[PDB]
């Protein structure tokens, strides 16, 4: 099909492109830490008006 | 007074590992063989001299390099309109911790920090603080930038600084070296790169600069010699930056050997 | 306390998310996976992406750099974010395929040659200087060159006295 004929002569003929494909995915980010004081310290009962 | 800077002010580029290559980049570097303004406090000891308080404008960077054995300079505060509406930026590095804070308070114009460098007082009494209004960010970190050893005493310590205002950050570079005792206006001829330490994510637009001097309370033995008491041996240098192409060379480990200004003479252009 | 549901006190916290014209700081939390080594897979670090095999190189980086470039300005060395270990990436396996045919009028037996392989990334198997030749046996004799392969290797459809492509 590459030579576009039904009779191939004697010789070497370069054809295809061997390729290994990727598989999984690895994500890595730094040790979380710096947890903000996003909570009012255990919603301290002391509230203003 | 003025001096000549042979080859200094070359900081490290972005955090990219390069080994045994010749990479060229375009950034705000310091041109070689430039005129540096020297506005240091002449004396003060054995002859009161006028405290040098230069409100030098911040023009796209500044090159600070002081030669001192004992800590005599603490703050490098910036600002644009330092009367009522300007977020301060203190870079004071005392013995306890750093005083990085952008809180909005009453801006003063004191050349010294407070007074009384003796042992009876603390390391730095914040008498410049008048009244705070509203704070935004304070980086009270334990590792301080001021790292002075003072073991031999005869050899001084040259600590450089490169301050640049990014569009959304504030990079700070620094580098120290045990400079030997030498006469003034005798900066050591040699290449030395600065290592990045911190990167403050601030969005202020500073235009001017005004530093302050403060003597540490850790008073050593009376330095009657020239390499002793540094009360009147300041090395306040200021160098402006400008965009210029520089060719950097890397070693087999990741350190820079030298650099080319790329505009010095027709010989440098061919290289 | 002895009241109705219209007297219950409600402590309300009013979140006011704000995003102005300055470096953002309240972002969102991130996760992680494990470290699959020796496999050609995709990697998605903080700023860099790509695919390849993850290995361990003996490099000493300064404790402020995270990325890594090569002579041709290509990513070749990375750093583990939450482990601080020098990782080395390598491109995934690939190459070209060639077919050797001695002529359809003679026979239908053919041979393949994978350029750039050590007979490991996928029957007589022989390693040459150009790749892995699958479908021919290496004869210790010496004849004239009929089909040039590379590095002095030649092949010809010969008899084993059944006929097959031999290599010499």
């Amino acid at each position: 099909c590459t030579l576009k004929s039904f009779t191939v002569e004697k010789g070497i003929y370069q054809t295809s492109n061997f390729r290994v494909q990727p598989t999984e995915s690895i994500v890595r980010f730094p040790n979380i830490t710096n947890l903000c004081p996003f909570d009012e310290v255990f919603n301290a009962t002391r509230f203003a008006s | 007074a003025y001096t000549n800077s042979f080859t200094r002010g070359v900081y490290y580029p972005d955090k990219v590992f390069r080994s045994s290559v010749l990479h060229s980049t375009q950034d705000l570097f310091l041109p070689f063989f430039s005129n540096v303004t020297w506005f240091h406090v002449i004396s003060g000891t054995n002859g009161t001299k006028r405290f040098d308080n230069p409100v030098l404008p911040f023009n796209d960077g500044v090159y600070f390099a002081s030669i001192e054995k004992s800590n005599i300079i603490r703050g490098w505060i910036f600002g644009t309109t330092l009367d009522s509406k300007t977020q301060s930026l203190l870079i004071v590095n005392n013995a306890t911790n750093v005083v990085i804070k952008v809180c909005e308070f009453q801006f003063c114009n004191d050349p010294f920090l407070d007074h009384k460098n003796n042992k009876s007082w603390m390391e730095s009494e914040f008498r410049v603080y008048s009244s705070a209004n509203n704070c935004t960010f304070e980086y009270v970190s334990q590792p301080f930038l001021m790292d002075l050893e003072g073991k031999q005493g005869n050899f001084k310590n040259l600590r450089e600084f490169v301050f640049k205002n990014i569009d959304g950050y504030f990079k700070i570079y620094s580098k120290h070296t045990p400079i030997i005792v030498r006469e003034p206006e005798d900066l050591p001829q040699g290449f030395s790169a600065l290592e990045p330490l911190v990167d403050l994510p601030i969005g202020i637009n500073i235009t001017r600069f005004q530093t302050l001097l403060a003597l540490h309370r850790s008073y050593l033995t009376p330095g009657d010699s020239s390499s002793g008491w540094t009360a009147g041996a300041a090395a306040y240098y200021v160098g402006y930056l400008q965009p210029r192409t520089f060719l950097l060379k890397y070693n087999e480990n990741g350190t820079i050997t030298d650099a080319v200004d790329c505009a010095l003479d027709p010989l440098s252009e061919t290289k | 306390p002895t009241y109705g549901v219209g007297h219950q006190p409600y402590r309300v916290v009013v979140l006011s998310f704000e995003l102005l014209h300055a470096p953002a700081t309240v972002c969102g939390p991130k996760k992680s996976t494990n470290l699959v080594k020796n496999k050609c897979v995709n990697f998605n670090f903080n700023g860099l992406k790509g695919t390849g095999v993850l290995t361990e190189s003996n490099k000493k980086f300064l404790p402020f750099q995270q990325f890594g470039r090569d002579i041709a300005d290509t990513t070749d060395a990375v750093r583990d974010p939450q482990t601080l270990e020098i990782l080395d990436i390598t491109p995934c396996s690939f190459g070209g395929v060639s077919v050797i045919t001695p002529g359809t009028n003679t026979s239908n037996q053919v041979a393949v040659l994978y350029q750039g392989v050590n007979c490991t990334e996928v029957s007589n198997v022989f390693q040459t200087r150009a790749g892995c030749l699958i479908g021919a046996e290496y004869v210790n004799n010496s004849y004239e060159c009929d089909i040039p392969i590379g590095a002095g290797i030649c092949a010809s459809y010969q008899t084993q006295t059944s006929q097959s492509i031999i290599a010499y």
